[PDB]
RNA sequence: GUGUGUCUGGGUGGUGG
């Protein structure tokens, strides 16, 4: 539901890159150019920074439990 | 709920030997060597050491189940070369090549930053 | 405490499954003779009973979430029957078509048909590392 | 009734008699290991 | 009989990869060079944590298991740290632990980040990759109003045989005898293979001509450090971590033959 | 032991180069199955203008439909030897198959050349609407892909009609699978 | 012009299937028989009655 | 249904109002007519009426 | 023994003692929620 | 009680769908023109199955051109598109037509299996059962039909590299080998959530408390100090299987055993830690309890895996990253599976998915795996990976983990979905 | 200066091999 920290396959991490990936989207760079300029070469970690749903958002929307 | 400590993989357990040299009775001058907490790093630099030794006429590796950390290293040699000396060799040969690749790529590193 | 500890000749003590002990291993359906079959316990760390591959085609048995029972026999009566009757080696020849009910399957099977191939050449590297998967090898390196 | 707990399959013969329910038994699910021998089984540490 | 005489040739010392050639050596010896690269080069991360608040929506074990794979700069302070295990204090002592601590409490109506800036160390040596002076931190979890985080954490000497986490590689590029002259790899149709990067043929040629008598020689490394350590210092620890290894065996190994004879 | 140890050196692998073949072997495919089109559709212009004979010891239907069978037969008996005359050593489908370790020869043609006829209760795809297997097919259309005759393969892909077709085939064998096991199991307890 | 040609087609047709799910969703044939049954079943089964 | 997620599964019955002929062999019927008839807004119970011919 | 309650919507906390009806200081709320533990609570890091 | 569906209008020849209603229909959520309105407009109808016998349906407007004998030239209606016979389940299934159809069936079996994030609520819910998985991704190569079932937003596996490939064995008999070391960083990581529930009652009397030795009969010799002097578990406590959950005894009607103890009690063989606790009043006002018991489960040895296409398999051996064969750039396979899995079981979508996969993650991109698209099939797939330095079928040179002796035989590796179930 | 009671009997549905 959120980022993984490391990617599964080699090891890279790609939890800091989530952010910067969707500033880069938003900046209208294509999503394979903007993987590219955020120096995910290896498709392992394309595709861990690429298939990744960010559910975690969607669980901010409830309340806490206890404030 | 049966899923063995991670550690397992290379801590000896309150014991056991590292090392165990068995003669094998079949063959003479041929030996089991049984290294407990150890996979295929030290299994393979060991093996093809003494394969580069022209007194072994044979040495193999095995890991007998991956579930378990133990390697049986057989060595066979020539009838003056006791194949736990061929063992020592290989294992002081294996040192030396390392430290000496260790220092020229320190030295190399070192070339690269300087130029 | 213990006094009661003390062991004495003709007790009975019930000390867990340990290596070794001759187990009957059984798939559902039970359809014929080698369905349930002795076996020979080996530790192992996992939580799955561990199987040959050779033994899944008498068992009918595939390793896609398949279940099977064990039976551990109380008696040294019937666990030597078990050892004498219903032990994998003993019942490799089947009665009902007397041809082996088990054999090499697979894996094993393409990589031997490949292996045999006339093309085929091991180093001496390579062979040292086969040969030692021989249990039953005399030690003496063929010639090449 | 009497005629039901004797006839059925689930009944007093048939489920108790000729099978029933045992000790000493064990049931997990089976992977492949090609290091163990054909008489031999792998069995988990708790089962044993 | 002997050692062989091993040169090596870098081509690339970036500050994230290094990528250079080892010849004159075995296969075997660039194989275990490479698997104590993954496995056997210890470097310091988060294994112990306490969380005496959490109202995340992740759970605890999530945010620890999280926590665990954040790298931190292990860089010199690996040398001379103590296996925890190895160490004779009771507690996490700073001779074989370094602190974490981590408190973060989002009193504002926006979406607060628990980067690894709240990562705050016990040590200014050992922090978190990121931290060091450009390029966005980890994320650990994401709290909206009233949710708090607040944990103790001790990262402690470890190699990547125990958990992945150790790893301090991330990517290690081994390749040998890229124009196939060994014929260790058979192409039923070799043309339609793309050449590798080290390849020294022509466009013309689709592998090299087969050569008997060669064996593997030149062997192409490319270590992409996740941050952790350098790559040149994980390639080096490597080394002292494989011949140390080895020394401890044969010193077993004397100790069997003296027991014996 | 010994053979999967030296597997690791061997290695043996399965992809989607095993499953393809030349332009050449494609076009024969094509060909094969051009011309097995061909003789059907002069089947039925010879059953419908009644020039077709019918074979004693049948009707006129049961003649027509083993001269449809034996025509898709010996397409998917040609394509198949085309398929498989095709093969390299080196492919991975063919090393399964020689060995006898998984597979047979009719996957290898199913999975290259082509997936074949259709059946459903042993006939071809019964007229489950008014005289049309689909309404997508014309009525009284006694052609191969009418009735359930897979023209590609499983690497080409299925078209959607075939796909249903195929899915019908399917689901009787999984009945039959279910409704055996419960008859079988009550023999066998007899007998025993 | 009035006509969809065969390369637009595929967003086309893509387009008409999006629209329909967002209208009417997945569970759409549930909710219609109940909301039929609450609105209507029930007095007519009361007035029959 | 007290705390319960509860789902009604559609059932599929044979189709009302409607006459239905089929080969009902192995009896002394040939060919037989049915026809479940109920009537609308009511839901009165299935009338269903059989027409059948003899087999000679 | 001062057990604490949490009130599902006003996620208030609420001295409710021992056969007490179950029921919020402020809104009312039939559903209450406990507080997390004190013992202690360690994982490691994996 | 009778069924339809929505299908297009021929007339003429022609599609009376136009450029017009999908100029419309893009600017959808401004305009507000609906698929009602597309309805009313006459451009599609629904088509009951009794009247599916009497139209003359077209698979695809480009089946009515009329450059040779067309086949028919009445065509009454054009489907919307092919996939759409498909159900949910099977929406699922990348290159379902390049699949027997058990190993569909199948799927649609175990796609029911799945873990995921079930719901977005998952935390407030209080179900009996539920999985939930650490990192759910949306897959790699996407059905367009999966669009609408909310599946790129609630996914339900992880794309991961598997190489088919028979590595030592442990991987027969339709297993498979997963890296261990990429277990340990997430992979497939889920959660367990338990929930037990009871009840007070007065007809005796029962209540939550925690007992007491000196005035309750017959407990178990388990400890009940884990309990708050309420008789329930706080949230954040470990708790095994035999250890008392709820605290509850009931009165006898007639010392030392005033009370007798009908506490309920953890399951046997389950563990896991208390994450939420729940305490309100049930229809007829006594006290009613839930308690949300919370199990982290590593994939272990034994646990099934299932791809998208029938592919179960047990996880066998699991090996670390440096014992896994690897590619010329370092990349391990997630997954090993064997050959012989494919060529019985026919699932040629597995592999082509693997080379859309490969293509996808490469490009940048996610590929499309609607069933009958024309304009997709393996050639092009095969053409855009060699654009990309690849082997054009997916094979890449694998070297050996243990030695490092590059395999003779070239492994097709690739991202996949796969399904923990 | 100790220690056993573990809600049964039916029905319905889903699932695994
Ligand atoms: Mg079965
Ligand atoms: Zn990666
Ligand atoms: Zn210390
Ligand atoms: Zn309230």
């Amino acid at each position: 539901m959120i980022i993984p920290v490391r990617c599964f396959t080699c090891g890279k991490i790609v939890g800091n890159k989530w952010e910067a990936y969707l500033g880069l989207l938003q900046a209208e760079y294509t999503e394979g150019d903007a993987l590219d300029a955020l120096g995910l070469k290896r498709y392992c970690c394309r595709r861990m920074l690429l298939a990744h749903v960010d559910l975690i958002e969607k669980l901010l929307n409830y309340a806490p439990l206890e404030k | 709920m049966n899923a063995p400590p991670a550690f397992e993989s290379f801590l000896l357990f309150e014991g056991e030997k590292k090392i165990t040299i068995n003669k094998d009775t079949k063959v003479p001058n041929a030996c089991l060597f049984t290294i407990n907490k150890e996979d295929h790093t030290l299994g393979n630099i060991i093996k093809s050491q003494l394969l580069k030794d022209p007194q072994v006429l044979f040495a193999g590796y095995k890991v007998p189940h991956p579930l378990e950390h133990k390697i049986i290293i057989r060595v066979q040699t020539t009838p003056d070369y006791s194949p736990q000396e061929a063992f020592t060799n290989a294992i002081t040969d294996l040192i030396s090549e390392l430290s000496l690749l260790e220092e020229r790529f320190r030295v190399a590193i070192k070339d690269k930053q300087e130029g | 405490k213990p006094s009661d500890l003390h062991l004495q000749t003709g007790y009975k003590v019930e000390r867990h499954m340990c290596d070794g002990d001759i187990v009957i291993f059984n798939r559902q359906p039970t359809l014929h003779k080698m369905s349930m079959m002795g076996h020979r316990v080996r530790i192992l760390p996992w939580s799955t009973f561990r199987l040959n591959l050779s033994v899944t085609t008498p068992y009918n048995a595939d390793f896609d979430g398949d279940e099977m029972n064990l039976h551990l026999p109380q008696s040294l009566e019937t666990r030597a029957e078990i050892q004498e009757l219903a032990m994998v080696p003993r019942m490799i020849v089947t009665p009902q078509s007397n041809r082996p009910v088990m054999g090499i399957v697979q894996d094993t099977l393409t990589a031997v048909r490949k292996f045999t191939k006339r093309d085929v050449f091991l180093e001496r590297g390579e062979v040292m590392n086969l040969l030692m998967f021989l249990s039953t090898w005399d030690g003496k390196v063929p010639q090449p | 009734s009497l005629k039901q707990r004797l006839k059925g399959k689930e009944g007093r013969v048939r489920g108790n008699l000729m099978g029933k329910r045992v000790d000493f038994s064990a049931r997990t699910v089976i992977t492949p290991d090609p290091n163990l021998s054909i008489d031999q089984v792998g069995v988990p540490r708790s089962i044993a | 009989p002997y050692a062989n005489q091993p040169t090596v040739r870098i081509t690339e010392l970036t500050d994230e990869n290094v990528k250079f050639i080892i010849e004159n050596t075995d296969l075997a010896v660039a194989n275990s060079i490479r698997r104590v690269f993954i496995a056997e080069v210890p470097i310091i991360a988060i294994d112990w944590v306490q969380i005496d608040a959490n109202s995340s929506v992740l759970h605890d074990e999530f945010i620890a298991h999280r926590l665990g794979l954040i790298p931190l700069t292990s860089d010199d302070i690996v040398d001379k740290l103590q296996y925890s295990r190895d160490c004779t204090c009771e507690e996490f002592c700073p001779e074989c632990s370094v602190e974490f601590t981590l408190d973060v409490r989002c009193n504002e109506d926006q979406t607060r980040h628990v980067t690894s800036r709240d990562l705050i160390s016990n040590s200014p040596r050992v922090i978190p990759v990121t931290s060091r002076n450009e390029q966005d931190d980890i994320l650990i979890v994401k709290l909206r109003k009233g949710q708090e985080l607040r944990l103790r954490a001790y990262a402690k000497k470890g190699f990547g045989k125990e958990h992945a986490k150790w790893n301090p590689t991330a990517g290690v590029a081994f390749e040998y005898d890229p124009d196939n002259a060994l014929r260790h790899t058979v192409y039923p149709k070799p043309e339609e293979w793309p050449k590798s990067e080290y390849s020294e043929l022509d466009e013309d040629e689709s592998q090299a001509p087969y050569d008997p008598n060669g064996k593997p020689e030149r062997f192409y490394y490319n270590v992409e450090s996740c941050g952790s350590l350098r790559p040149e210092t994980i390639v080096l620890s490597a080394l002292s971590g494989l011949k140390k290894k080895l020394s401890d065996l044969q010193t077993q190994l004397s100790h069997e033959i003296q027991s014996d004879v | 032991t010994v053979i999967n140890n030296w597997l690791l050196i061997e290695g043996h692998t399965i992809g989607i180069g095993d499953s393809i073949a030349d332009s050449k072997t494609y076009q024969d495919i094509q060909n094969t199955i051009k011309k097995a089109k061909q003789d059907v559709i002069e089947v039925i212009e010879k059953a419908h203008n009644n020039e077709l004979e019918p074979t004693p010891g049948n009707t006129l239907r049961q003649t027509f439909e083993n001269q449809v069978n034996r025509i898709l037969n010996d397409a998917r008996d040609k394509t198949g030897s085309s398929a498989q005359k095709s093969l390299s050593e080196y492919n991975n489908f063919k090393s399964m198959v020689v060995s006898g370790a998984k597979g047979s020869k009719i996957n290898i043609s199913q999975v290259i050349a082509v997936v074949g006829q259709q059946n459903v209760e042993g006939k071809r795809i019964p007229f489950g609407f008014k005289h049309r297997t689909l309404p997508h097919f014309i009525k009284d259309d006694y052609g191969p892909e009418s009735r359930g005759f897979v023209e590609n393969s499983y690497l080409a892909g299925l078209t959607p009609t075939e796909f249903f077709f195929h899915a019908m085939g399917g689901r009787e064998g999984l009945i039959d699978t279910a409704v055996k096991t419960a008859e079988t199991g009550y023999i066998q307890r007899r007998l025993i | 012009d009035d006509e969809i040609t065969p390369d637009l087609w595929q967003e086309a047709c893509w387009i008409v299937i999006s629209s329909y799910f967002d209208e009417k969703g997945l569970v759409r044939q549930q909710l219609d028989s109940f909301d039929e049954f609450i609105q209507m079943s029930v007095q007519r089964i009361v007035e029959d009655a | 249904i007290n705390g319960s997620e509860k789902v009604l599964i559609a059932q599929e019955k044979m189709a009302t109002n409607t006459v239905y002929v089929f080969a009902k062999k192995d009896s002394k019927y040939a060919y037989t007519g049915e026809c479940r008839s109920c009537l609308e807004n009511s839901s009165r119970p299935t009338s269903t009426i059989w027409v059948s011919m003899l087999a000679r | 023994q001062p057990m604490i309650y949490i009130c599902g919507e006003c996620h208030t906390e609420n001295e409710i003692k021992s056969r007490d009806p179950i029921r919020c200081r402020e809104c009312g709320y039939r559903i209450m929620y406990k507080k997390r533990t004190k013992r202690l609570v360690v994982f490691d890091a994996r | 009680g009778r069924i339809c569906r929505p299908l297009l209008i021929v007339e003429k020849q022609k599609l009376l769908l136009k450029k017009r209603h999908i100029d419309q229909l893009k600017e959808r959520e401004y305009n507000n023109y609906s698929w009602q309105d597309l309805v009313a407009s006459g451009v599609v109808e629904y088509i009951d199955t009794l009247e599916e016998e009497t139209v003359m349906l077209a698979m695809t407007p480009d089946d009515l051109q009329e450059k040779e004998v067309a086949y028919c030239s009445t065509y009454t209606h054009c489907e919307i598109h092919p996939s759409m016979i498909l159900g949910v389940c099977a929406s699922i299934i990348p290159f379902p037509d390049h699949n027997q159809s058990p190993r569909n069936t199948y799927q649609s079996a175990m796609g029911k299996q799945a873990m995921g994030v079930y719901i977005t609520n998952f935390h407030v819910r209080m179900d009996t059962l539920a999985h939930v998985l650490y990192y759910p991704q949306k897959p790699l190569v996407t059905t367009r039909s999966m669009e609408y079932l909310r599946f790129r937003e609630l996914p339900a596996g992880i794309n991961s590299i598997v190489a088919i490939a028979s590595y030592t064995g442990y991987n027969q008999e339709d297993s498979v080998i997963m890296n261990r070391s990429a277990v340990d960083r997430g992979f497939f990581r889920s959660v367990f959530y338990r929930s037990y529930k009871e009840q007070e009652s007065k007809k005796q009397e029962e209540v939550f408390e925690k007992p007491t030795r000196e005035t309750c009969q017959g407990m178990r010799h388990a400890i009940y100090d884990k309990l708050d002097d309420d008789g329930l578990i706080a949230p954040g406590v470990r708790v095994s299987g035999d250890d008392v959950i709820i605290g509850k005894t009931v009165t006898l009607p007639e010392r030392r055993y005033t009370k007798r103890d009908c506490s309920t009690f953890l399951r046997t063989s389950e563990t896991g830690i208390v994450d939420q606790v729940m305490v309100t009043l049930n229809q007829e006002g006594y006290k009613f309890c839930k308690i949300r018991v919370r199990s982290v489960r590593i994939p272990q040895i034994g646990d099934k895996f299932a791809s998208r296409h029938g592919q179960k398999g047990t996880c066998g051996i699991q090996y670390r990253q440096e014992d896994m064969p690897f590619t010329c750039e370092g990349i391990t396979p997630d997954i090993i599976i064997n050959p012989h899995a494919i060529p019985s079981r026919m699932t040629i979508g597995h592999l082509i998915e693997c080379l859309q996969g490969k293509v996808s993650a490469n490009k940048g991109e996610i590929g499309d795996a609607t069933p009958f698209n024309d304009a997709v099939n393996v050639q092009k797939i095969s053409n855009l990976l060699s654009d990309y330095g690849y082997h054009l079928r997916g094979n890449e040179v694998l070297y050996n983990g243990f030695t490092g002796r590059k395999i003779t035989s070239q492994i097709f590796i690739g991202p996949t979905y796969y399904q923990r179930l």
